């Protein structure tokens, strides 16, 4: 992919927009990257639960590297629109604009393909209950003294 | 003499026994029969207690 870092991102972001894209006449505004990089370090932060939300591959910066900016996000190819679909969206109200509908519609439909394999994953049956017999049938496990699951 | 019959070659049956060994430590050693529940063979681990104290 040519979008490799938080930079790509936020000049994605904000070309989307319209802020500063060379489609207009504006170029990207020092100030305006690190209040962006900013905001997607939040969205990721509030996306990915710690663990227990949407996992992107997404990597936090550290205080001991300089600029925030220049880090490769390590997204995988498969969320780099919607990451930066969302954070266009997100960081549309600074500036007192609003994202259209495509953009909005763009954002959902990414999160959704971003979480549809982690809910494939996470949809995991539970075991049997320890009060279940194994039934005759199972043999090894009767012959064994397994007549019930272990549940747990 | 110069008796120039058919010649053949003759196998017998009755083997040369040669080997003859005894296994004197796994006859004193238990053999056990472990409790498992599923036919799977990932980590066959069977854990027993100890005696207290």
């Amino acid at each position: 992919m040519q979008i490799k870092t938080k930079g790509d991102l936020v000049r994605a972001a904000l070309r989307k927009l319209g802020v500063a894209s060379d489609a207009t006449l504006t170029d990207v505004e020092p100030q305006s990257m690190q209040d962006a990089v900013d905001d997607l370090e939040a969205m990721m932060a509030e996306w990915y639960q710690d663990g227990k939300g949407i996992i992107t591959g997404y990597v936090f910066s550290d205080d001991e590297n300089p600029p925030a900016e220049g880090d490769d996000h390590g997204l995988r190819s498969s969320a780099v629109s919607a990451v930066f679909h969302n954070l266009a969206c997100r960081i549309a109200p600074d500036y007192a604009l609003e994202a259209t509908a495509k953009i909005i519609a763009t954002a959902k439909y990414g999160k959704e393909l971003l979480y549809k394999q982690t809910a494939i994953s996470r949809a995991k049956r539970a075991p049997y209950p320890s009060r279940m017999p194994t039934g005759s049938g199972n043999s090894f496990a009767n012959l064994n003294e397994w007549h019930y699951f272990p549940g747990e | 003499a110069l008796n120039e019959g058919q010649i053949v070659t003759l196998a017998v049956d009755e083997i040369i026994e040669t080997i003859s060994a005894i296994t004197p430590m796994a006859q004193k050693a238990k053999k056990y029969t472990p409790p498992a529940a599923s036919m799977q063979r990932s980590s066959n681990t069977i854990w027993m207690p100890v005696e207290q104290e």
